[PDB]
DNA sequence: CTGCATCCGAGAGCTGAGGGAACCCAACCAT
DNA sequence: ATGGTTGGGTATAATGGGAGTCGTCTCGGATGCAG
């Protein structure tokens, strides 16, 4: 299928971003009828909830990196 | 912006939207022009 | 200084009074000085004569009205926050048809605001201007069918809110149909109601073919007119019981009731001229002898059929034609609101007549005047067309009074209007300025009246033309509308003349806006002046013909924002309109009659006229305008001086010897300078600051109130706890700062204590403000003329003055659209200087010229150089003024002075000048083989001089354009804009920082700022912005505590706005629940909302 | 580097180019008085003639700058890319050219004056139509582009 | 008050209204009565021409402690 | 530009990982009062005021300098966080 | 009417006015609704605004910040630094001293200069059309009321000097400062993200001179 | 405090709405015209929505902390933080059922 | 019985700044 | 024990309302037309 940007954006899985975009009453009533769960995949939902966006320094690829010197690492190695 | 392979974690969707939208403001005149881009 | 003027065009008539569009309109609406027996049927008199008699029996009939004198003068109204108004009394009589008794009484109806001499109003102590509105004229129009070509739609349009628009259209099946109130139905039914037979219609519309066949319907005709009336009523009001008298009343009110339907005088005139018939009144039909009589419908249908049949002499209408658009001025809008109030008063009267005891009733007891006062107050306080008057300088007020708006109540919408209404129509020529308009989203919707234009009694703009007879231009001047203008061939005003005979074989002319070339015999009218094409603001730009229209727009708009200066000068190059502008703004003072001056003071001028009467004119001194600028009048006359009629007595703000003085004439060089004039920036010399150039005076008002509270009254006093005597030095014994004290941010202006046993609630100077306290005003309960709000015991106001010098970040502009912010202030020894030691004052970057194509500033600079060395000023009218050869001759004389001075003292040509002359010889600016003086003169005749660098002493490698330029300081001051906040007040609901510098607010981090933060991948910065700095209450408290304790800020939490969103979604009966990874509820409200 | 009025050099060829045009126009009128041309054909021929005259004037202006004043301020500004494009320079020096009515159709007479020579009142009013149309174009375009950008952000944000 | 204004040809003062009510009425009591008769205004009253500014946008919260106060 | 920014960008596979490492090292330096630094006493970042040169208070500059020296180890799942912090506290109270 | 006013029939209005009452649906939706006005965008603390002036003597990574603006923006840091020094006995005394303009001395400016050492601020010009509309700069304290901007970032900001104003924001924590210094530094953003061509490049007078 | 990972939206039953509410709003009164205090059973009642002042009941018997969760016998106001006035809901019991317009229009 | 075809109604149109109308009478809870 | 507040009562006859708005564009249900 091929649909314009408006209809593609309003048809997403996340009801928070679609509700904050446009046609709020329709999106909200459909999501409430369906009991939709928003999994917070995109950026708009995390911004709305005031969370750390899954991009840049908030990406799971890099945000669990640790840093340590050589002296502290050796002490833990002896332990 | 760095002339090197993109880093993992880059929000390329936002970058794409801004890249398309910036010139359209004022640069693209107004079937032809901005209406053509919007129609497409 | 001698003034020399160019130009060949002689103007037969002077400019009309520039504020007449307001003054004449309101005078005609009020008719205050016309005795009641000779008052016309316009204005509020028409409203009175229409609403009355209030028939019920009892009859209340209007006889006449009068207007009293204002209870308080203008300055008292300004000081006490009152409205400058006059009482309105109407004398009425109650008669009893059955009995006969007549009770006559004069009833007080309320107050009507009065326009001042300058053309503004004083509403609640504030100066206001009513903006004229442009809209579609009422009448009959015919337009092409958009859906299907070859068909036409007829429209009947009454005055706004005075009836429904009526559409007539030939349906594709052949039957004609009339649409009213969104109800399609066949017009033949209503035609039968009006009393038309088959033979009459057939003979009136037989010629035009099959349209009359498609009109025919035997079912409708067979019914008697009354039956047709009932049937039409049941089509128009489905469900409503079809009583005869009910249907009669409804249909009468639809098209035939003068109190409900009203084609205006303009609409009547336009219908009569379009249809070639005679109206009896202002309605589409008349109700006479229990029978409807037609007035407009059949002529409209005839014209429509003839147009559809292609009969010659029938054309469609251009709805943007200025003959089809009209202007509602202040008087008409006020009269419309007055009519609405009068209708509500009539309703109240009728109700009281029904319920009241008819035996003991008088006009006073029947009439409740509250609705009329409410309507007038609403119009003058909440109408979008009633605007806070712009009085930065007198030109600002003059411009504001001549403004025309397409927006407003009943007007167009800025988001839905597109291209059609915003375009410059051909008929705008001489009526609406094509240049002056806002640049943003309001472009083309707000415009200005042309300089010579006049709004006629019907609301149509007229422009003047000279009559030409047999190739001879006469002195007869005819003011014409666009429709009348369309019937002639009009020659341009710059047509060559010998005496008053057209001395040109080929004449450029306009025919219905189309340029044409005609012989002198074919000429019927000629333009009066180029000045008539543009507005007053655009008429003040010299060399306007050398400027692109966009930059002329910028210059015209930017002359309104010029700030009055304490050493303001008139421009070196003027257009010849500055004196009329100064005179017509009523800012300066002029001698009423021939006489002699007796007493002169900084606040008073007493003049002894030849009548022997002494007249004393007080002077307005250091008065705060609506925009904070100080407007004062300074005497320009001496004791014993002889003054003729109209001679200047005192200069107003931004005036120099009666000439408009919005800025300063400065020496400028056009050259780059170390990147400090990069991209519109401006470099200025410290010598400007040394001699108080571009120094302005500004006044700010700080207001406080002591009111009544449940815990005890507030009190303004000096006794304030918990402050040392260093903070209470300047307060007097009454708790108010003393006059003349200097105040800085944090200092107390008025002391106040509130019952907390009391606590400090004093008024202090906000950050970034302060100055010298110049005035204090105290208003207490009971004082004459004071009307405080209930509960407030007293109010104290303090006026504080500032003397602002030019600084980095201030905005300067010339009249050609060149604007820029001061970026660097250099000492005198660093500025480029002439070989005689004179430094320049301003350096402008040449890169601003080529793409803006405003060449008028360059010619202004050349003429300014010539005038600077010749010591004279110039008047150069637009499109007829100084040309290049004249400027070159003046520059030759100026060079003779500028160089003979040096040669007399015993100096030759400098070595640096020789090097520059060599460079210019290579550049091709001078001809090889001439002496150094001849090449220097050639450069001077090109407007260029050898310039030396103040930092090194070496000359600029090429000759540089140098000359005098008129530059104004703009109201955009960095002092009033710089603002910063760490923490402060928060909003009630969202718990987010407030907005605005006045509220000590924070900057808004909007959607695209968030988008940029996301595109950078700066997740932690964005999370900080969205929680720790806006609405995470615990988060922001902890962050501040950690920062002041030296630690790092903690992790953020859920923002309060999301909790507000959850609660508002619950109020809509929607269950929003936050879940963890195992789909179990997570309580974000910390157990404070769970039972 | 500075800008004077004489720095907007008017080429001599322009005068010739104008007379040549004033020649052919007469011819066109003849061809319309003898039935050989329709209204549409004559209108298009006049428009084409004036367009080619404008192009010739542009070429003459820049040839004069290249041959005689290679260090001219406007020429240097345009060639270095600092400020200005050839059309604006032609408007400053050669002639403004043809203008569009509010209906979108061209006028029959062009503006034969440059900004250095100074326009007449009628020519200024005629150009005001295009100036106003460009301003209104900008005003609507900015809003339409903002709305489009918001839609794109909403569709690609994830 | 409306009858007094009709008679006087101008807005009456509070003392005149107090005199016209009868015994047991002074200007202060009239002031209190006018004070308690004031009807609240809407937090959603539009300020300015554009549909972007409401009255409640200009009202600060005075209940919750500020970050400085909490510290 | 920041000194050695090209080297820092070349030391990691993703620039956001470099940002995360720098921020975490700055937090570590701030928490222990710059006593856990890997810089020699003559590589310490200095700041010039009227009284004289003192230590640079900006921990992010210290973190970038330390990353430049190459004496810091960074990666995924190097040491448990609790044990890491306890050991750091043991060496530097 | 309570749930969605102005949807079926004539909207409910308050007497004496034509203004429709604002229902919950009106609160939720629109440009002024909760989502677009308070959730996807907020007003923030530690921010300011001022007119911009050309900064030709600045380096690529530097911006000129007014002294008063900087004092207001970094106020808690300045209070802590004043506590560390002998300027004030306690934070409350430092705040009271900083409250009145005429009560400020000389050493507080040196303390402020020590406070901002190495830190960066965010400059932003509306409208923000691309990410380059926000950039990080090291502040140099200047006199006056105007922000000084480097000439080479004007094209990225679409900024000129005919009255333009810009907003200033302060990243607070170590993570925010690291992100601003590494990712959003002006000297680190030299090529266009849209085309890959240089975006900070000579223009106007620089091209003319060369 | 568990991390939030998903947000769900669904229809609310009358039982759910009644479990949300801390009491039924029975009167249209907002505040008293003399004392500017909330009216009992009104739209601002402290018995339903919570106290205006922190740790202080309506009648002033208790004005101190440690009484969290304790309801004053005379006035019926719980002793807790006043911030609960922006979280605690009420409800109106309709005499007849009404349709939610979102699902109609 | 299907299909397409106008027809109606519903939801949109950049950011930032600044902008403010009856009267009377008697019992009864609250303070 | 006082004022403030609240419930009840008035008897010729009365019997269906009233303001308003016509200068915007695009897209998805739906009733109407034909085959
Ligand atoms: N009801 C009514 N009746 C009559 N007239 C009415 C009216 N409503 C509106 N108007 C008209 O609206 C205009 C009011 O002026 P405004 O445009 O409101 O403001 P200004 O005083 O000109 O200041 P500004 O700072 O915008 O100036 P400039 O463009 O030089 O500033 C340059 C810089 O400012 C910034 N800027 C300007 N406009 C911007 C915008 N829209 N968005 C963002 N930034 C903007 C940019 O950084 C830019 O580079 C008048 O022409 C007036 O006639
Ligand atoms: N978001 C908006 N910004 C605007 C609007 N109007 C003006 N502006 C801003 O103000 C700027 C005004 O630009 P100017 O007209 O001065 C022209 P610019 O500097 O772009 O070009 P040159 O004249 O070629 O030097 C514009 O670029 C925007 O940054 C508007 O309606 N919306
Ligand atoms: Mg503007
Ligand atoms: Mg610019
Ligand atoms: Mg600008
Ligand atoms: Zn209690």
């Amino acid at each position: 299928l091929l649909m314009g940007v408006t209809k593609s954006a309003l048809s997403t899985k996340s009801w928070l971003s679609a509700a904050s975009f446009q046609n709020t009453t329709h999106v909200l009533t459909e999501a409430a009828i369906a009991g939709k769960k928003d999994e917070l995949i995109g950026l708009k939902e995390n911004v709305i909830l005031g969370r750390l966006i899954p991009a840049g320094t908030g990406s799971d690829f890099v945000r669990f990196t640790q840093v340590v010197d050589q002296k502290t690492l050796k002490a833990i190695e002896e332990a | 912006s760095m002339a090197r392979p993109v880093s993992i974690g880059e929000a390329v969707g936002i970058v794409a939207a801004q890249s398309i939208g910036e010139p359209g403001t004022q640069l693209t005149m107004r079937t032809q022009g901005l209406p053509r881009v919007i129609e497409l | 200084m001698e003034i020399k003027r160019f130009g060949r065009i002689r103007e037969v008539i002077p400019l009309p009074p520039l504020t007449e569009i307001q003054v004449e309109s309101y005078r005609r609406a009020l008719q205050a000085d016309v005795p009641p027996e000779k008052r016309e049927n316009v204005g509020i008199q028409a409203a009175f004569r229409e609403t009355f008699p209030i028939e019920e029996g009892l009859v209340l009939d209007f006889l006449e009205y009068r207007l009293g004198e204002p209870p308080f003068p203008q300055d008292e109204c300004r000081e006490k926050d009152l409205t400058y108004q006059a009482p309105l009394y109407a004398r009425l009589q109650l008669i009893h048809k059955d009995t006969g008794l007549i009770k006559e009484d004069e009833v007080f109806l309320g107050h009507i605001p009065l326009m001042t001499e300058d053309g503004s109003f004083i509403i609640n102590g504030a100066d206001r201007v009513i903006v004229s509105q442009i809209h579609r004229s009422p009448g009959v129009y015919f337009t092409p069918d958009p859906a299907r070509p070859g068909r036409y739609i007829a429209s009947i349009i009454p005055l706004p809110k005075r009836g429904p628009w009526i559409d007539l259209e030939v349906e594709p099946n052949g039957v004609v149909s009339m649409k009213v109130n969104k109800r399609k139905f066949p017009l033949v039914l209503l035609l039968r109601v009006l009393g038309y037979d088959q033979e009459t219609l057939a003979r009136e519309l037989g010629a035009y073919g099959e349209l009359v066949q498609g009109l025919m319907d035997e079912s409708v005709f067979a019914m008697r007119p009354e039956e047709a009336l009932i049937r039409l009523f049941t089509l128009l009001r489905p469900g409503d019981p079809p009583k005869r008298d009910k249907a009669v009343a409804y249909v009468y009110g639809l098209i035939a009731d003068p109190r409900r339907y009203d084609l205006g005088e303009a609409g009547r005139y336009k219908a009569e001229e379009k249809l070639g018939i005679r109206l009896s009144g202002r309605t589409l039909a008349r109700f006479e002898d229990g029978e409807f009589k037609d007035e407009v419908f059949l002529p409209t249908l005839r014209y429509l059929f003839a147009l559809t049949a292609g009969v010659p002499g029938h054309e469609v209408d251009d709805i943007d034609h200025l003959g089809n658009r009209r202007i509602r001025t202040v008087g008409e809008l006020m009269t419309d609101q007055f009519r609405v109030g009068l209708a509500r008063l009539a309703r109240g009267v009728r109700e009281r007549m029904l319920m009241g005891s008819e035996d003991s009733l008088t006009p006073a007891k029947l009439v409740n005047s509250r609705p009329l006062e409410a309507a007038i107050r609403e119009f003058f306080s909440r109408s979008q067309l009633s605007q806070f008057k712009d009085e930065t300088n007198p030109l600002s007020s003059l411009r504001h009074k001549r403004r025309i708006s397409a927006l407003g109540p009943g007007g167009l919408t800025r988001e839905r209007a597109g291209f059609d209404v915003r375009d410059v129509h051909r008929t705008h020529y001489g009526r609406i300025c094509p240049v002056e308009t806002p640049e943003g989203a309001n472009i083309g919707l707000i415009t200005s009246l042309a300089a010579y234009a006049r709004v006629d009694e019907l609301g149509f703009i007229r422009t003047p033309y000279r009559r030409v007879v047999g190739g001879v231009v006469t002195d007869e001047v005819v003011y014409m509308t666009a429709t009348e203008e369309d019937r002639y061939t009009i020659a341009q005003a710059n047509t060559p003349l010998e005496g008053n005979r057209i001395a040109a074989e080929r004449v450029v002319a306009r025919r219905k806006g189309e340029p044409v070339i005609v012989s002198p015999e074919e000429v019927e009218f000629m333009d009066v002046s180029p000045k008539q094409v543009f507005s007053v603001n655009t008429n003040l730009i010299p060399f306007l013909e050398h400027d692109d229209a966009n930059r002329a727009l910028m210059g015209s708009n930017m002359q309104t924002q010029a700030v009055p200066l304490i050493r303001a000068q008139a421009p070196v190059v003027m257009t010849g309109l500055e004196e009329r502008v100064v005179r017509d703004s009523l800012a300066a003072l002029y001698a009423e009659e021939d006489g002699e001056v007796a007493k002169v003071d900084g606040n008073r001028i007493v003049v002894r006229y030849e009548d022997g009467r002494l007249v004393e004119y007080p002077l307005r001194r250091f008065y705060r305008s609506n925009q904070g600028t100080a407007l004062d009048q300074r005497p320009r006359v001496v004791v014993g001086q002889r003054v003729r009629k109209g001679d200047l007595l005192a200069d107003g703000p931004a005036s120099e010897n009666g000439f408009l003085a919005l800025g300063q004439n400065v020496l400028v060089a056009i050259m780059p300078f170390d990147g400090y004039n990069f991209e519109d920036a401006i470099v200025i010399s410290e010598e400007l600051l040394k001699r108080d150039f571009y120094t302005s005076i500004h006044i700010e008002r700080y207001e406080i109130e002591a009111r009544d509270t449940k815990l005890g009254p507030e009190r303004i006093t000096r006794d304030i706890p918990h402050l040392s005597e260093a903070a209470l030095r300047d307060l007097d014994e009454e708790g108010v700062v003393r006059i003349g004290a200097e105040v800085k941010p944090g200092d107390i202006l008025v002391g106040r204590t509130s019952f907390k046993d009391v606590k400090d609630t004093s008024l202090r100077v906000p950050p970034g403000e302060g100055g010298i306290v110049v005035r204090t005003v105290r208003l207490r309960r009971g004082d004459p003329g004071v009307e405080l709000k209930p509960g407030v015991r007293e109010v104290v106001r303090v006026y504080v003055a500032q003397k602002r010098k030019l600084q980095v970040g201030d905005k300067l502009a010339n009249r050609h659209g060149n604007k820029g912010v001061v970026a660097k202030i250099l000492p005198v020894e660093d500025m480029p200087h002439l070989p005689d030691g004179t430094p320049v004052d301003v350096i402008l970057n040449p890169l601003g010229v080529p793409s803006r194509m405003n060449l008028g500033q360059i010619l202004e600079t050349h003429l300014g150089l010539a005038g600077y060395f010749l010591g004279q000023r110039y008047i150069s009218p637009i499109f007829d003024g100084a040309k290049e050869p004249e400027i070159k001759e003046l520059l030759a004389q100026a060079f003779e002075v500028y160089f003979g001075k040096r040669k007399g003292e015993g100096f030759g040509v400098d070595k640096r000048e020789v090097e520059v002359l060599r460079r210019a010889e290579k550049l091709g600016l001078v001809t090889p083989g001439k002496t150094p003086e001849e090449q220097l003169k050639e450069l001077f005749l090109q407007g260029k001089v050898v310039l030396y660098d103040g930092r090194t002493g070496e000359p600029i490698e090429g000759p540089i354009v140098v000359g005098q330029m008129f530059i104004m300081k703009l109201y955009h001051m960095v002092e009033d804009k710089m603002h910063a906040r760490s923490t402060g007040p928060y909003s009630l609901i969202t718990q987010q920082p407030l907005g605005g510098k006045a509220q000590f607010g924070g900057q808004r981090f909007g959607e695209m700022e968030v988008w940029a933060l996301e595109a950078y991948g700066a997740a932690h910065t964005l999370q900080e912005m969205l929680t720790l700095k806006s609405d995470d209450i615990e988060g922001r408290n902890a962050a501040y505590e950690a920062i002041i304790k030296g630690e790092d800020v903690p992790e953020p939490s859920v923002p309060e706005s999301f909790r507000v969103l959850v609660k508002e979604l619950q109020a809509l009966a929607l269950d929003v629940q936050t879940l963890d990874e195992k789909d179990n509820p997570v309580d974000i409200f910390e157990g404070l909302a769970s039972k | 580097i500075t800008i004077g009025i004489d720095d907007a050099v008017i080429p001599e060829e322009k005068k010739q180019y104008l007379e040549e045009a004033d020649r052919k126009l007469l011819q066109i009128e003849q061809a319309y008085e003898m039935g050989f041309l329709t209204d549409r054909e004559r209108y298009d021929q006049i428009l084409q003639l004036w367009t080619e005259t404008t192009e010739k004037v542009t070429q003459a202006v820049f040839k004069n700058f290249e041959e005689n004043y290679p260090f001219n301020p406007l020429y240097v500004m345009a060639q270095s890319g600092a400020r200005g494009n050839p059309q604006q320079i032609r408007q400053l020096c050669g002639l403004r050219g043809l203008m569009q009515k509010p209906s979108g159709e061209t006028f029959e007479v062009p503006v034969r004056s440059s900004f250095r020579e100074g326009l007449t009142v009628l020519e200024y009013f005629i150009s005001s139509h295009g100036a106003r149309k460009g301003g209104a174009d900008t005003a609507l375009r900015t809003a339409d582009s903002g709305y489009l950008t918001r839609k794109l952000v909403d569709v690609t944000h994830e | 008050a409306r009858q007094l204004q009709q008679e006087l040809g101008r807005e009456p003062t509070y003392e005149e209204i107090a005199e016209a009510m009868g015994p047991g009425w002074d200007a202060k009591r009239v002031e209190e009565t006018l004070k308690i008769a004031q009807e609240p205004v809407s937090l959603e009253t539009p300020i300015g021409d554009e549909k972007d500014s409401f009255y409640g946008d200009f009202i600060p919260d005075e209940h919750l402690p500020s970050p400085v106060d909490a510290a | 530009a920041e000194p050695g920014i090209d080297k820092l960008f070349g030391m990691v596979d993703s620039k956001y990982r470099l940002t995360v490492v720098v921020a975490k090292r700055a937090q570590q330096l701030l928490r222990h009062g710059f006593k856990n630094t890997v810089l020699e006493p003559e590589e310490r970042p200095k700041m010039q005021t009227l009284e004289g040169l003192f230590d640079d208070p900006n921990a992010v500059t210290w973190a970038m300098k330390e990353l430049l020296t190459g004496r810091l180890v960074f990666g995924e799942n190097l040491v448990p966080e609790d044990r890491l912090q306890k050991e750091m506290e043991r060496l530097y109270p | 009417a309570l749930l969605d006013n102005g949807r079926r029939g004539a909207p409910v209005t308050n007497p004496g006015s034509d203004r429709p009452l604002r229902s919950l649906t009106d609160i939720l939706s629109g440009k002024q609704g909760r989502f677009r006005q308070n959730l996807l965008g907020k007003r923030v603390d530690y921010s300011g605004r001022s007119v911009i002036v050309v900064g030709p003597q600045l380096k690529l990574h530097q911006c000129g910040l007014p002294k008063r603006m900087a004092l207001e923006l970094f106020k808690p840091f300045l209070l802590k630094k004043m506590e560390e020094k002998g300027i004030a006995p306690n934070v409350k005394a430092a705040r009271r001293m900083l409250e009145r303009q005429r009560d400020i001395k000389d050493e507080v400016w040196d303390a402020l200069e020590e406070v901002i050492h190495g830190k960066v601020v965010l400059l932003n010009r509306a409208p923000t059309l691309h990410r380059l509309g926000i950039q990080a700069f090291q502040p140099v304290l200047v006199e006056g009321q105007s922000i000084q901007l480097h000439p080479l970032v004007c094209e990225a900001f679409n900024a000129d000097f005919d009255g333009d104003q810009m907003a200033v924001h302060v990243p607070l924590s170590s993570f925010a400062q690291a992100e601003a210094r590494i990712q959003m530094l002006s000297a680190h953003n030299l090529l266009s993200p849209a085309s890959g061509e240089p975006l900070a490049k000579p223009s106007r007078d620089i091209i003319l001179g060369l | 405090k568990k991390e939030v990972r998903k947000v769900r939206i669904a229809l609310a039953s009358p039982e759910k709405i009644r479990s949300w509410s801390y009491g039924e709003v029975e009167k249209p009164e907002t505040i008293n015209y003399r004392t500017l205090k909330p009216e009992r059973d009104g739209l601002f009642d402290e018995r339903i929505f919570g106290p205006i002042k922190d740790y202080e009941c309506a009648c002033g018997k208790y004005k101190r902390q440690r009484f969290e969760g304790k309801v004053c016998e005379r006035c019926g106001v719980e002793v807790t933080k006043s911030i609960v006035r922006r979280y605690r809901m009420g409800h109106i019991e309709l005499a007849t059922p009404a349709a939610h317009i979102w699902f109609v229009k």
